[PDB]
């Protein structure tokens, strides 16, 4: 968890891109793994899941 | 896909020295760069 | 993938254009310089004739 | 936190050498699969990069598969060809085979030393430039002179004399001048290979937009886009327009930058700071990705055909380890020397 939160702190998205079919479960795929880290909704889901666990 | 004067073409092509004319550009990209630095000089 | 490679190349070209244009815009205009050169040439010809 | 305690004279000495290690040079194999790292102590490590990037990866896979003593003094420069690994060490260039350096033999092909002024210093070789379109190699270092060597026969053809102090870096842009060279004297010089003369000189410290007299005048890094130039080091990280020699934009950073390169549409930089600096060409700081070293001296994009899986950015500097970036926002892992 400290390594993953370190990655989240160090990536620093800093994103008007959203101004320009629903995926229900997580997509546990080896090949993607970076299109999800570039998104903010995925980070919101993981941080909310941490807060619900805590 | 979000991004941020001029010279007549024959006058530019016939007045500039061949160092700044860049006869290998006869691509539009290097052509516009040749127009820009010719306007600067 | 092919369109986004072409898009980032065009974006680099636009940034090169902006980089040259910002340096050009630290210098004064072209046509106004031609007008004041014509005026200074006429005044210099008159002063040379008087001299 | 102190996991491994050495407890022994040999292992304490090895921990002291690892603690005081500087990694100067990096080279990539003709395939993507291998990496080569030069050492402070004249050693060379060989990194199985495809084995490190594999799904099956052990903690002992981030170790040199072959490390070997190769030079008496430090290894300041490597370069790689279609078949060879050229390494400039003490004052001379050795050549190694990629097929044989993995084996137990590890013999050299040749040993070439350029002619000098016979001063009692044995000067260094800071930059190796591998020139295509003709089998050649440009040597530059503490002799303050550019030497050209044929790759087939060990004969030295051209000697170029323009700098005052020694040279840090070389460049190539495939036009009529085609060779940039930057040095400790503070001037980027252009060297036409046909006439073997100097055709243009850009003094970066003379321009008041770039000067910064506190750090001094020394040019550590150059880069070419065949029309542009990025010059950095002592004065400032500056974007020059060639054929005009005008400072277009300045990249606002305090630490001196030891290396620079062109990405697809970014500018990568590294220096006395800890992080890798990602700039936009307009002059906006896009990112700063922290590395494991206190300072970095070398970046390498591993853009090689026939191995797309070995497409990473490798960084090295004042440490005994190499940071590997599989993505440009975070480090994936680090290879111990």
């Amino acid at each position: 968890s400290e390594e993953v939160l370190a990655v989240f702190k160090s990536y620093k998205l800093d994103d008007k891109m959203e101004e320009l079919v629903y995926f229900a479960k997580f997509l546990t795929s080896e090949k993607l793994m970076d299109l999800q880290l570039s998104d903010s909704n995925f980070r919101r889901h993981i941080l909310l899941q941490y807060l619900i666990l805590f | 896909l979000e991004f941020k004067d001029l010279v007549s073409l024959e006058e530019f092509y016939k007045e500039a020295p061949p160092d700044i004319s860049k006869a290998e550009v006869t691509d539009p990209h290097q052509q516009t760069l040749a127009r820009l630095d010719w306007e600067l000089e | 993938k092919k369109q986004i490679l072409q898009a980032k190349r065009i974006r680099k070209n636009r940034q090169e254009y902006d980089a040259l244009a910002k340096v050009i815009q630290h210098h004064p205009d072209r046509h106004e310089t031609l007008k004041e050169l014509e005026a200074l040439g006429k005044e210099l010809e008159h002063l040379s004739h008087i001299k | 936190v102190p996991l491994a305690v050495p407890l022994g004279q040999t292992e304490v000495f090895q921990a002291l050498q690892r603690l005081h290690m500087t990694i100067f040079s990096q080279s990539v194999s003709p395939c993507g699969k291998f990496l080569a790292a030069g050492n402070n102590y004249g050693q060379i490590a060989i990194f199985s990069l495809s084995s490190a990037l594999s799904s099956e990866a052990k903690e002992e896979s981030k170790k040199p598969v072959v490390t070997f003593q190769a030079h008496d003094g430090p290894v300041y420069s490597m370069v790689s060809t279609d078949r060879h690994l050229l390494s400039a060490g003490d004052g001379e260039v050795k050549a190694w085979l990629w097929a044989e350096m993995l084996k137990k033999g590890c013999k050299e092909l040749w040993r070439r030393q350029p002619p000098y002024r016979t001063s009692l210093e044995v000067p260094e070789i800071n930059a190796l430039l591998l020139v295509p379109k003709e089998n050649s190699l440009i040597l530059a270092g503490g002799d303050c002179q550019l030497h050209t060597m044929d790759l087939e026969t060990g004969t030295f053809t051209r000697v170029l004399r323009g700098h005052t102090d020694y040279i840090h870096c070389l460049a190539l842009r495939e036009r009529s001048p085609e060779v940039l060279s930057g040095g400790e004297d503070g001037a980027v010089r252009l060297w036409d290979l046909r006439t073997a003369k100097e055709v243009q000189t850009i003094e970066v410290y003379k321009h008041e937009e770039c000067s910064r007299p506190h750090n001094g005048r020394w040019i550590g890094c150059l880069a070419t886009d065949s029309d542009w130039m990025v010059c950095g080091g002592g004065p400032a990280l500056t974007l020059w327009h060639l054929r005009s020699s005008t400072p277009t934009t300045i990249f606002p950073i305090r630490a001196p930058q030891k290396h620079v390169t062109f990405y697809q549409d970014l500018i990568l930089s590294a220096g006395q700071g800890r992080c890798v600096n990602q700039w936009q060409l307009s002059g906006e700081l896009k990112a700063q990705v922290p590395g494991s070293s206190p300072g970095l001296l070398s970046l390498s994009l591993n853009q090689q055909p026939a191995a797309p899986e070995c497409k990473v950015l490798t960084a090295a500097g004042n440490s005994c380890r190499v940071d590997v970036f599989t993505n440009l926002g975070y480090r994936a892992f680090s290879l111990s020397f």
